[PDB]
């Protein structure tokens, strides 16, 4: 065994020689050490699905909201310190109905998105120019996915960082660098949202090395039709109940 | 804060338990306030401070073991507190309310943790029309606490015992004096107590009526009450 | 000689001193006891006898159901104490009362039952002999495992611990 | 930045607080050592503390700490009583409790609160008994039932394995019977040593005083020892 | 931090004070710089109030700004509100709060001045204060601050009795004064002021027999090497 120890480690919102923010890729570390989360896109509507893990009988699930609406046709999936996030969603819930107010109009995915990303990018105590009310970088990664009619159905992955991409489908969380590597695989541009409800659970059920359920899995999704619900643990079942079967195929 | 532990409290919590040393004592019909002077020089003017016992109203008063300059900084707004209360109630402020209302001053540091903690532990005696006469305590933990009888300072950890011995629910106002200035006979550094080294006040079932008066004992009124054992 | 006390006269000073509810009330009382186990260095074979009879007596009132954990507090200290300043073997009631376990269930459709009302003691009296007196045949044959409870689930893994330790 | 943590170990070291859930009403119960000999008795048995008529909060925690929080939130109840028309909902007032414990870290950069809460009571109307519970963090979770506090942990798996939600305590009178063999696990002398609120639909909350508390015990340890 | 500064009072030049039956002294030297500076445009004694003047020991600065924000706090916090001038007591409270302030607040050092505060009020009489750096006053029948402090001290309790006439604690902070006199000794080199009967000459004006003049009197030049003669 041995130490590997840089001089610029630790410092605050300062440049390392490279130009590298140590603090900010940090920030970003620790999104792949948290709950996990996933979404998928289909052309047929967006899947969120997320890891429960309920620790209790007494503790009725469902105070567990990893997975929460912003409008009628935005939801995201978040992994890492719900608690840290309230601030976050009240942000993007407060923008998306600000727009609709504005402008009698159901606000862009890529908009609200990126809303979002300019609240986090108010990191610091010292700002000249314009002022960055705040204090550290937003610890919380965010899946927000939903449809607006100019570009489709529609996935992004939002990093406290305050940037973002726009993946087709997204892995984040404790399992994300295996669950990411086997969507990558298995994703193409023509899912059904049947396939891709099931599809969320597969990859749930592997980077969780554990049979699963719906007291430690909740699903959610975001058609143009029905908006976004998310479903209530008797669907998430015999979705469940549809994958032992399919799977015993061979 | 490593253990679950209130480091800048403890620090001036023990800051305490060195400067000087109160009492209060709850008989039936009256309450009794006392307290040791710090180290004294011949030419300091004895008669003046009323350095560790003051007047909050006419119904209120605290015992102070602590720096004097930090517990004038709470005194001043809790006279203030007090006279608010009246101006927009115009009945006199009831005692809980007033030692809540420092007290949540005093954990305002324990957490706002850009400045510094409180000195100072108060012993409070009030009366008020809802509770009768009350006994209360106030370290800069924020914590307040009911007593029939108590003391901070130095040597507090020993006078509580002897307190714990002599005492008696039917206790009279008179016999409560005596408790107190007999059981300063231990906790007191200074090998025999004098009138000078005192500062005493009482808040009695008043010198008349069914009312209330408070007296802040004059020297002369001590050297009086020293008088029934303690030194002659 | 000297004093013509009665023993019977220190063991209602000690059962006087055991308030359930005063803390530094019963820490005298127990404070009592490790004397009387301290006082076998003094004779009368029919004195240690009245007093090995008032102490299987007095451990029943007291540790046989009914016990806080302000009481724990106190006899805990005293198993880890008291094997260390007198061989124990000078009492035939004392220790062979710890050792009568008559606490560990097995199942759970009912309340089970109750505690390491004796588990976290015997075995701190176990850890300070560690050599001495460790015969126990007994208790290996009937540990329990099963026990549906994590207090004692806990509690006899620790004690097994020392028990191999002996 | 850690300092949240170390906080949450003083939780720990606090007056033990639990809370039960029932068929139609709930319970608190919690608290310290007795008397000091020579404490005043009658002036400060404020253990659980009232919010609203119908919402009530215990704690695990630093005493005087607790005090900013039964305030800030008896306070946000009327003024939402005051801009809305409205008791608070208990899931409301909770979030609000929790939101603000929250704030105490990650803005300025200020200590974290030294106390778990828990939080009961019926909504406005609704006959629906809920229950909350928070910690410094800023974490809100429901439970049919939980402990927070010193040997919190023990009670915690004492209520898992007592509580089932298929039947819950119905009747008013056992729902404290449950509460009660609950706490004299960690308690240190018994009825003496911590004490109950009990509140019913409606804005009926009525505590329980000691000689309610030990028509209690003494009708427990009866049951008990009969083997 | 604070304990730093009540180490600058301890060295720096000597001052004192006596409270009397019928008046106050107070006197420090005048350390000059130099030969070529007139020590007589440095005032170590000052007046707050016609009724209340102050020494110190240590810093120089320090005690001018102190002795400047002193004098406004007497009108701003009391004669601007009751008519009257502040009592000796509560103008002092007003400067421990001063300085109490430099202590507990951020970003300044407390200052490095121990003040002795000299006045009369018609009802509390005469007294004779103490301010500390620290915040912390209190109430002196004599005492002495700077490097001379433990040996004046000591003098003063040997010297001081409940009965002293003014005239007499004037020959007392004299003697006391000679002692520890670092340079020399004379009327350009000693400053004392008193606090004793009203001064009626020294009023400026006559009409309203409701007022009556200065209690405080500071010694002119001459009026001390007089003293120093029959001494």
């Amino acid at each position: 065994m041995f130490l590997t120890r840089s001089e610029y480690d630790r410092g605050v919102s300062t440049f390392s020689p490279e130009g590298r923010l140590f603090q900010v890729e940090y920030s970003l570390e620790a999104i792949k050490l948290g709950s996990t989360a996933i979404g998928i896109a289909t052309k047929e509507g967006v899947v969120l699905g997320v890891e429960k893990r309920a620790t209790s009988p007494l503790l009725e699930s469902d105070s567990i909201e990893k997975i929460v609406e912003i409008d009628r046709h935005i939801g995201c999936a978040m992994s890492g310190l719900t608690a840290d996030a309230r601030s976050m969603i009240e942000h993007a819930r407060t923008a998306a109905v600000t727009h609709n107010l504005y402008y009698d109009e159901d606000i862009n995915v890529e908009s609200l998105t990126q809303s979002v990303c300019d609240l986090a990018l108010r990191f610091g105590e010292g700002a000249s120019g314009e002022e960055r009310l705040m204090s550290r970088p937003f610890g919380v990664a965010l899946l927000i996915a939903g449809h607006d009619a100019d570009d489709g159905y529609q996935l992004f992955h939002a990093e406290p960082s305050g940037t973002f991409y726009r993946y087709n489908a997204k892995a984040i969380g404790s399992g994300s660098e295996g669950a990411q590597a086997e969507l990558l695989n298995e994703w193409h541009s023509s899912l059904t949202l049947k396939e891709a409800e099931l599809l969320v659970l597969k990859i749930l059920k592997q980077v969780m090395e554990e049979k699963l359920d719906e007291n430690n899995a909740q699903l959610s999704c975001i058609t143009k039709q029905d908006g976004f619900k998310i479903y209530d643990n008797e669907k998430t079942a015999e979705l469940i109940k549809e994958l032992k079967e399919k799977e015993a195929a061979e | 804060s490593p253990e679950g532990r209130l480091y800048q409290v403890e620090y001036a919590l023990e800051s305490i338990s060195h400067a000087g040393t109160a009492i209060g004592i709850m008989a039936s019909d009256g309450i009794v306030l006392a307290a040791e002077r710090k180290v004294t020089s011949t030419l300091l003017e004895q008669d003046t401070s009323t350095e560790k016992l003051y007047k909050l109203n006419d119904k209120i008063a605290v015992a102070v073991a602590g720096l004097t300059a930090d517990a004038e900084i709470l005194i001043n707004t809790a006279r203030i507190h007090a006279q608010n209360y009246l101006k927009t109630y115009n009945e006199d402020i009831p005692v809980e309310i007033l030692v809540r209302r420092l007290s949540d001053i005093k954990q305002g540091y324990t957490q706002h943790g850009g400045l510094r903690p409180f000195g100072v532990s108060f012993i409070y005696a009030g009366y008020d029309d809802r509770y009768g006469y009350q006994l209360y305590t106030s370290n800069p933990s924020g914590n307040y606490t009911g007593w029939k009888a108590i003391s901070v300072g130095a040597n507090t950890s020993a006078a509580q015992t002897l307190l714990q011995m002599d005492y008696k629910d039917d206790m009279k106002v008179d016999d409560a004096i005596e408790l107190a200035l007999k059981t300063l006979s231990k906790t007191t550094d200074s090998s025999a107590l004098t009138y000078d080294r005192l500062e005493f006040a009482t808040i009695r079932k008043g010198a008349n009526d069914g009312e209330v008066y408070q007296k802040i004992f004059k020297p002369q009124e001590i050297k009086d009450i020293l008088v029934k054992t303690g030194i002659t | 000689g000297f004093c013509e006390l009665n023993m019977s006269d220190l063991f209602e000073l000690c059962e006087s001193y055991y308030n359930k509810d005063d803390k530094a009330s019963m820490i005298m009382s127990v404070e009592i006891v490790a004397g009387l186990v301290c006082g076998s260095k003094f004779m009368s074979v029919s004195d240690l006898d009245k007093r090995d009879t008032f102490i299987e007596n007095f451990l029943a009132k007291c540790l046989d159901y009914e016990l806080n954990h302000d009481a724990f507090e106190i006899w805990s200290t005293l198993a880890w104490w008291l094997p260390a300043v007198v061989d124990l073997r000078r009492s035939k009631t004392f220790f062979c009362h710890f050792i009568n376990a008559d606490g560990m269930f097995d199942r759970e459709s009912d309340a089970a039952t109750h505690q390491t009302s004796k588990i976290y003691m015997l075995r701190s009296i176990l850890m300070s002999m560690e050599f001495r007196a460790p015969d126990v045949g007994k208790l290996f044959d009937e540990l329990v495992f099963d026990h549906p409870y994590d207090q004692v689930r806990q509690a006899v893994a620790k004690l097994l611990t020392t028990l191999v330790q002996n | 930045i850690f300092q949240v943590e170390y906080a949450l170990e003083a939780v720990k070291r606090g007056t033990c607080a639990v809370g039960v859930k029932g068929k139609n009403c709930v319970v608190l119960g919690c608290e310290r050592r007795s008397t000091l000999k020579l404490q005043d008795t009658r002036i400060t048995p404020s253990k659980v503390s009232k919010i609203d008529s119908h919402v009530v909060l215990s704690f695990s925690g630093l005493n005087a700490d607790s005090r900013i929080l039964i305030e800030k939130a008896r306070v946000e109840a009327q003024s939402h009583r005051l801009t809305l028309e409205d008791p608070v909902t208990v899931e409301y007032l909770t979030r609000y409790v929790a939101g603000v414990q929250q704030r105490y870290t990650q803005s300025g950069g200020v200590r974290p609160f030294g106390v778990s809460t828990l939080i009961a009571g019926f909504d406005p109307r609704d006959d629906e008994p809920k229950l909350y519970q928070t910690e410094p963090s800023g974490i809100y979770s429901s439970w049919s039932a939980q402990t927070i506090g010193r040997n919190s942990k023990t009670v915690r798996e004492f209520l898992e394995k007592n509580y089932d939600r298929k039947e819950p305590p119905a009747t008013v009178e056992e729902c404290v019977k449950l509460t009660v063999r609950s706490l004299l696990e960690v308690v240190q002398t018994g009825a003496k040593n911590i004490e109950i609120t009990v509140v019913k639909p409606d804005s009926d909350i009525v505590a329980l005083s000691s000689e309610e508390i030990n028509q209690y015990v003494t009708q427990i340890e009866q049951e008990k020892q009969e083997q | 931090q604070i304990d730093y500064a009540l180490t600058a009072v301890k060295q720096g030049v000597t001052s004192l004070g006596i409270k009397a039956t019928n008046g106050v002294v107070i006197a420090t030297e005048k350390k000059s710089s130099s030969p070529l500076a007139m020590s007589e445009t440095l005032s170590k004694v000052s007046l707050l109030t016609p009724d209340i003047g102050a020494v110190y020991s240590g810093m120089g600065p320090d005690y001018r700004v102190l002795v400047d924000k002193s004098r406004k706090v007497a009108h701003t916090s009391y004669k601007r509100i009751y008519g009257e001038y502040p009592p000796t007591k509560l103008l002092v409270s007003e400067v421990a709060k001063i300085m109490q302030e430099a202590t507990q607040s951020g970003g300044v050092r407390p200052f490095g001045v121990s003040l002795l505060i000299a006045g009369h009020d018609e009802f509390n009489g005469f007294s004779l204060y103490q301010v500390d750096p620290s915040g912390s006053y209190f109430p002196w029948k004599a005492t002495a601050i700077g490097k001379g402090s433990v040996a004046a001290k000591t003098f003063l309790e040997k010297r001081w009795n409940d009965e002293l006439e003014l005239e007499d604690a004037i020959h007392i902070a004299l003697l006391t004064l000679k002692e520890s006199v670092e340079g020399e000794f004379n009327g350009d080199t000693i400053e004392l002021a008193i606090i004793g009967d009203e001064n009626p000459d020294l009023l400026g004006y006559t009409g309203i027999p409701t007022d009556k003049g200065p209690r405080f009197r500071k010694l002119t030049s001459q009026e001390i090497n007089d003293r120093l003669e029959a001494l």
